[PDB]
């Protein structure tokens, strides 16, 4: 457990990394890892929100858009981020806008769960 | 004025960062476009046609940003960069990213600091 922890956010940071440049079969391959080492933790901390996030960016950027699109709809209402992957993908197939924007016009009327984070892409 | 391509600079990696192509399009023609007239040689004409060539090879317009970094490839290595990764997805003119690679990489191992986003390390 002490050590649990750090391997969970070294990935993190190298998902990151991987991303920042253009390198996305390793973001893949690593955002795979991440998301599959995260499903032992429970659904309530922050590590499986995240992981999905960055599992379905990652599956959005590498053209595998029905994959991602199914990802995020799985945890649409968990994330911002996850729900910003699931109207991108709704947008490139026409598939399932309605719970897009079910899920957005409440995202976006709360504002002004998790809503806030330091990761890549976290959208304005 | 030069504060005001600074700003629409960052204004561009500030939208590239959003994920958001086809936004940084406009912008970064828009800064070929100021930067073309004021010098040929300067940091900033550099920055500004390695921006740009971003901005066309992530919006899925590869057979113009080829010949754009062409042009510009021995000026900085993003650009280099960028002839290089278009000239894998359009399988042409492989020959010259590889000598253009390859002289920066002797640079490197012979005894270039660009913070832009997206620059490879």
């Amino acid at each position: 457990d002490d050590q649990a922890l750090s391997t969970i956010i070294q990935l993190q940071d190298c998902i990151q990394q991987a991303i920042q440049q253009l390198n996305y079969s390793t973001a893949e391959f690593l955002a795979e890892l991440l998301y599959a080492e995260c499903s032992i933790l429970d659904k309530s901390s922050v590590y499986w929100s995240d992981a999905v996030y960055l599992y379905a960016l990652s599956l959005f950027l590498n053209k595998s858009y029905h994959t991602a699109f199914q990802i995020s709809k799985e945890f649409k209402e968990y994330h911002l981020g996850i729900a910003y992957i699931f109207g991108r993908c709704a947008l490139q197939l026409s598939q399932g806008v309605n719970e897009a924007i079910l899920t957005l016009l409440s995202i976006i009327n709360v504002f002004s769960m998790v809503l806030n984070s330091n990761l890549v892409h976290i959208p304005d | 004025a030069l504060s005001t391509i600074i700003q629409l600079q960052d204004c561009i990696q500030q939208a590239i960062q959003q994920l958001n192509y086809s936004t940084a399009e406009f912008l970064a023609e828009l800064l070929y476009a100021e930067c073309s007239i004021l010098d040929k040689s300067s940091v900033y004409w550099s920055d500004a046609v390695y921006l740009y060539a971003l901005s066309l090879f992530l919006n899925k317009s590869y057979h113009t940003a080829f010949q754009i970094s062409k042009e510009f490839k021995e000026y900085h290595l993003g650009i280099a960069y960028i002839f290089g990764r278009c000239a894998l997805q359009l399988s042409q003119g492989v020959n010259e990213a590889i000598l253009t690679l390859l002289s920066i990489i002797n640079v490197f191992s012979s005894n270039l600091n660009s913070n832009l986003v997206h620059i490879p390390d």
